[PDB]
């Protein structure tokens, strides 16, 4: 494998191990807060992908507002965030849901 | 605390010995950085010193 | 892309002041845990503050 | 396939009136994504919406 600091590597069959979490830890940062957020509103325009799988469900969400980034979505089943930029764009992002009709 | 008077510094020449520095430092030309990168070592420096 | 698996361990957990005359922070130490997530995947690290 | 799809991103559609080549409809419901349709295969060929 073509890689920095190692050029050993290996891959058997699908293995599929218990566990593979992450152990993070903050020792000291700075991080810049607006807190001008002013009046902003979404909705949706497409919803595909699959049953509750691997890739999963991809939704596109449009939003408009004069802030960069500044949103948080919330909803049962699965909790998706993510960023935006100024003015009026198109993202998309995946949820996971648990129902062939998503309504 | 004051500056007292010495008959040994009437002839005007001391010798070296008389000469302390407070102490070991030395300096060497730097280079300029972001205020972005100072301020996040501030942040570090201040944070892996509590008390 | 995408994101899942939110933690949100050590929100409200800053000792901040006026923050250079309009609004900045300064630090914000703790400890959270990431589970793992498939291959192509993106672990989110939200925090959140009491006054913003 | 049924019509024109009217999407707001700053506020809830209050009401609003589109036009058509030889036809014209207006409808409101004060949701984001709201669609208005004419009739059943009225709009054939080139024709420009004016909403
Ligand atoms: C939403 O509509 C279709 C549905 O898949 C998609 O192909 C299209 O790219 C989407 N619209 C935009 C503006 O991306
Ligand atoms: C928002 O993004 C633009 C362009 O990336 C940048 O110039 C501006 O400083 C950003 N503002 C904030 C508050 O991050």
């Amino acid at each position: 494998s073509h890689d920095s600091l190692g050029k050993i590597s290996g891959s058997p069959l699908d293995i599929t191990a218990i566990r593979g979490s992450f152990s993070v830890n903050y020792r000291g940062l700075r991080l810049s807060l607006s807190e001008i957020t002013a009046t902003c509103t979404g909705e949706v325009t497409n919803v595909s992908g699959c049953y509750s799988c691997m890739t999963g469900a991809k939704v596109s969400i449009k939003l408009h507002s004069s802030k960069n980034s500044t949103a948080h979505v919330r909803c049962k089943g699965d909790e998706t965030a993510f960023s935006v930029l100024e003015g009026v764009h198109s993202y998309t992002v995946s949820l996971s849901f648990d129902h062939a009709v998503v309504d | 605390e004051l500056c007292s008077s010495d008959s040994g510094t009437s002839s005007g020449l001391l010798p070296s010995d008389r000469v302390l520095w407070i102490g070991d430092v030395a300096c060497q030309p730097m280079t300029p950085i972001p205020e972005e990168t100072f301020l996040e070592l501030k942040s570090f420096s201040q944070s892996e010193f509590p008390d | 892309e995408s994101c899942d698996e939110m933690v949100h361990a050590d929100s409200k957990l800053v000792s901040c002041r006026q923050g250079s005359g309009n609004m900045k922070e300064c630090v914000t130490t703790g400890r959270a845990l990431l589970p793992a997530v498939n291959p192509g995947q993106e672990a989110c690290l939200h925090f959140t503050a009491p006054g913003s | 396939n049924g019509g024109v799809r009217l999407i707001t991103l700053t506020s809830e559609l209050k009401s609003a009136t589109v036009c058509a080549s030889h036809f014209c409809s207006s409808a409101t419901s004060g949701k984001k994504s709201t669609e208005i349709q004419f009739h059943s295969g009225s709009l054939v060929g080139r024709t420009a919406i004016h909403v």
